[PDB]
């Protein structure tokens, strides 16, 4: 079955996407307001909004079953190589398919592709980016998968500079054959057929968006009058030496 | 840095 181990995986992984994911987004009152009447009006708050959703990544990702045994030096790369991936991630819970939009329950907090252009980005980036929500949307994920797949993307042996690779795998298998197990047990037809692969597919689009979220940032950062706007959480996790 | 201060333990 799912094993007894891969039950508590699940159930650890669930209670500490509901402890570090609001549905409510009671806390975007404290993030500087949009602007959205180019100078980069979006750019205050999305960066707030990004800030505030590392926050989050690092409490989910600090009770991944064996995520606390990596060194603190793996830990860290794992997080700052993945923290955009992951937030690309838990924002498909708020992604409504309609209208290509991120309902964060307010109708000012309902963000769409000119709010993102706005930060400074470009349709390079957003018009994949909207693809990917999309086609993450349409898999229809249990919320165990969801979470799953959010563990996984982070524990990446693959990552540039992850000291042991080895360990990093061990734990990352673990993940994906829990998933692999709660899709052949719980998932029903037509939706589980080639989910496991459509589900590793998802996260090899991650990386592209990841590098062209990178390069892009790279540049807009780049500009002191942008780089004032950011949160020092932000310019260390997807910057620092 | 807050990262690394954050994952301290
Ligand atoms: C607005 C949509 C989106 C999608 C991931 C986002 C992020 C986090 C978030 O929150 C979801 C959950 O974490 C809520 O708890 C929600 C709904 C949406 C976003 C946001 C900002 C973005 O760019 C930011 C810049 O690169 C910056 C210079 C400021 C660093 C991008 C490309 C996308």
């Amino acid at each position: 079955k799912l094993s007894e181990e891969q039950q508590h995986i699940i159930a650890i992984l669930l209670d500490a996407h509901h402890k570090t994911y609001d549905p409510t987004y009671a806390d975007f009152r404290d993030f500087r307001p949009p602007v959205r009447m180019s100078p980069l009006s979006m750019l205050p708050h999305l960066a707030d909004l990004v800030s505030y959703s590392i926050q989050k990544v690092i409490g989910f990702a600090k009770m991944i079953p064996g995520f606390r045994d990596l060194t603190s030096d793996d830990q860290i790369v794992l997080l700052k190589s993945s923290a955009i991936e992951v937030i690309m991630l838990r924002s498909n819970q708020s992604f409504t398919m309609d209208d290509m939009s991120w309902d964060c329950g307010s109708q000012d907090y309902k963000y769409d592709v000119t709010d993102v252009s706005k930060a400074g980005h470009t349709l390079e980036l957003i018009e994949p980016l909207i693809k990917f929500q999309v086609g993450l949307k349409k898999l229809n994920l249990h919320e165990e998968e969801h979470v799953l797949l959010m563990a996984i993307c982070i524990v990446s042996p693959d990552r540039p500079g992850v000291q042991d690779a080895k360990l990093v795998e061990a734990i990352q298998d673990r993940l994906s054959n829990t998933l692999q197990t709660y899709i052949r047990c719980r998932h029903p037809p037509p939706g589980s057929h080639q989910l496991y692969a459509k589900m590793i597919q998802k996260l090899a689009d991650l990386r592209s968006l990841n590098e062209e979220h990178s390069k892009q940032y790279r540049s807009l950062s780049f500009q002191p009058e942008n780089s004032m706007k950011l949160t020092p959480l932000v310019l260390e996790v997807f910057g620092n030496e | 840095p807050m990262l690394m201060n954050l994952l301290k333990d």
